[PDB]
């Protein structure tokens, strides 16, 4: 449950990354890529090279899903729905590898946003990635 | 099985790590973001909310007992086992934390880390990172 | 979700078990001890010596809770909410304990229901097991 | 961390009993069922598309055995589970690209396929003695990074 705390910690959060939403979804695939290498066998259809335009442009796609789902924390499985089957049905992602991606993106917030990366908005932020993995994952259940 | 590159990329970091803070804000953040770890510091006095995890004395006291730990395995890494041995049975057989836990407080230093240098805290630089860190929470973990 | 297939296994499978539920609480209880000693830790308390009353007497509770949790399938957060509360709040458990459980009930019901325990029975009490948990584990997030 | 003396007599006597053609395909075909994203790993078994082509796909039944068999080596050898798993520990970490989680995972199917099989003679003691079992094959095989 994302509490109305929550809820305005990750909103706010969004608020402040602004137009680096895109950059940030590539910066926290590049980070997952380079800190756990495993996941790169997701994307062998990749260039994962530095400044891949492939991931850069994928970055951009995870970082419009994330900035969709900020504006449905309500109904993450509504908004999310067609990204779970994606998720399970064809990509068979492991569940494992949200919490790297997850781990990444608060890292990448952590990065570019010191201010804001409180320990409560760290907990919401933590909250709302592993929400949106859990509707991601919600086909495995 | 850090690189020479990745060896000075923590190195080059780590020496500018605010050693008085940086443990407890790790240790906090893992109290705040993951409350069942609260079960193990029950001696620490007030946690019962993020200011007072984060101005808890003790936790503060106690994530530089655990930074310094991790120094102490920096200063080691071909021999993680040997330097975290016994505070491995301390954790396994004394304190009873699951080693689940001690990646997530590795990844919350991470994010401490990344937290306190921003841009400084590259990909890369995370990437070497994160082998410390999986290094220790194994290394940590290897008494059962 | 807990699919229509899903929730009909987990309910012919109870009934099955029909009277037998709080002895396998008990059994579960023991095999989680048994097999992740440092479970026995939340249960200082209890004398976990063979044949503990206290045991006995807890695989019943939770064998009623899971029960009760079997009739309330569309509501678990609501009908496990003081149960939320007590395992994040009071008792602090580690969400890692709940896969260990959840593991030993599944396999005291395989040990006691061969014919019932096919691998779809086993995926849908996977399932539920795991929707219990996260109910369980919910005041985390 | 390992078995004691009397734990390695209760696998041991259980694992005789193992029907070696069936518990590794039964095991790996549950882990296809109840984990469905680990099925990523076998694109080449053919059908998995439901739990019942999972557990009649042939491949799953062989491949299963094959697992079975490396318990067995494992089993046969629990004071060195490092050594005996090295080749595969590599193979699955570094070619495979299998999430050691799974591992684990896959003991514990096989610990309820045990369960499943032996019913009241896995006891809760057989039982515990069998975590220790998968949990060190898991950790054998995970010895790669
Ligand atoms: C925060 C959690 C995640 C979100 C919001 C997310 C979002 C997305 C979106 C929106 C797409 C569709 C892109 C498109 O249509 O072009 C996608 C595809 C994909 N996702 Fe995820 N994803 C997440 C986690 C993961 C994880 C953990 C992995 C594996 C490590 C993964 C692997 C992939 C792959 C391989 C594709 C196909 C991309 C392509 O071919 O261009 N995703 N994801
Ligand atoms: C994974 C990285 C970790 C490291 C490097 C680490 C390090 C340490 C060290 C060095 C000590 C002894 C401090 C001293 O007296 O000098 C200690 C004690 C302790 N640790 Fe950890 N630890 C880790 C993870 C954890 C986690 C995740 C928990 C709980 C969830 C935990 C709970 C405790 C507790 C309760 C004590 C005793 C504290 C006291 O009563 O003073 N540790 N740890
Ligand atoms: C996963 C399914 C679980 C269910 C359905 C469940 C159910 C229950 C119930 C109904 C109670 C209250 C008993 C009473 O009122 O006397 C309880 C208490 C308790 N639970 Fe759980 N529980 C579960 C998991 C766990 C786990 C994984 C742990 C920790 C390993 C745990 C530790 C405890 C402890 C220490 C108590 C207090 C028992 C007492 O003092 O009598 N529970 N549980
Ligand atoms: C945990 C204990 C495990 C053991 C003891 C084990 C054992 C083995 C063995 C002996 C082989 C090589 C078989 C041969 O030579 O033909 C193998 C291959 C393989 N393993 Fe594992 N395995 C385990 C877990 C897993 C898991 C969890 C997965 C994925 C979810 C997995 C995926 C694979 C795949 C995809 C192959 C290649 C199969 C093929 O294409 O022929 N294994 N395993």
């Amino acid at each position: 449950v994302l509490s109305p705390a929550d809820k305005t910690n990750i909103k706010s959060t969004w608020d402040k990354i602004g137009g680096h939403a895109g950059d940030y979804g590539g910066e926290a695939l590049d980070r997952t890529f380079q800190s756990f290498p495993t996941t790169k066998t997701y994307f062998p259809h990749f260039d994962l090279s530095p400044g891949s335009a492939q991931v850069k442009a994928h970055g951009k796609k995870v970082a419009d899903a994330l900035t969709t789902a900020v504006a449905h924390l309500d109904d993450l499985p509504g908004a999310l729905s067609a990204l779970s089957d994606l998720h399970a049905y064809k990509l068979r992602v492991d569940p494992v590898n949200f919490k790297l991606l997850s781990h990444c993106l608060l890292v990448t917030l952590a990065c570019h946003h010191p201010t804001e990366f409180t320990p409560a908005v760290h907990a919401s932020l933590d909250k709302f990635f592993t929400a949106v993995s859990t509707v991601l994952t919600s086909k495995y259940r | 099985h850090l690189t020479a590159e990745e060896k000075s990329l923590v190195s080059g970091l780590w020496a500018k790590v605010n050693v008085d803070e940086v443990g407890g804000e790790a240790l906090g953040r893992l109290l705040i973001v993951y409350p069942w770890t609260q079960r193990f510091f029950d001696s620490f006095g007030d946690l019962s909310t993020p200011d007072s995890v984060m101005s808890n004395a003790k936790v503060k006291a106690h994530g530089k007992k655990v930074l310094n730990s991790f120094s102490d395995g920096l200063k080691n890494l071909d021999n993680l086992k040997g330097t975290f041995a016994k505070l491995s049975e301390l954790h396994c057989d004394k304190l009873h934390v699951d080693p689940e836990n001690f990646k997530l407080l590795g990844n919350v230093l991470v994010c401490v880390l990344a937290h306190h240098f921003g841009k400084e805290f590259t990909p890369q630089v995370q990437a070497a990172y994160q082998k410390v860190v999986a290094g220790v929470a194994n290394a940590l973990a290897h008494k059962y």
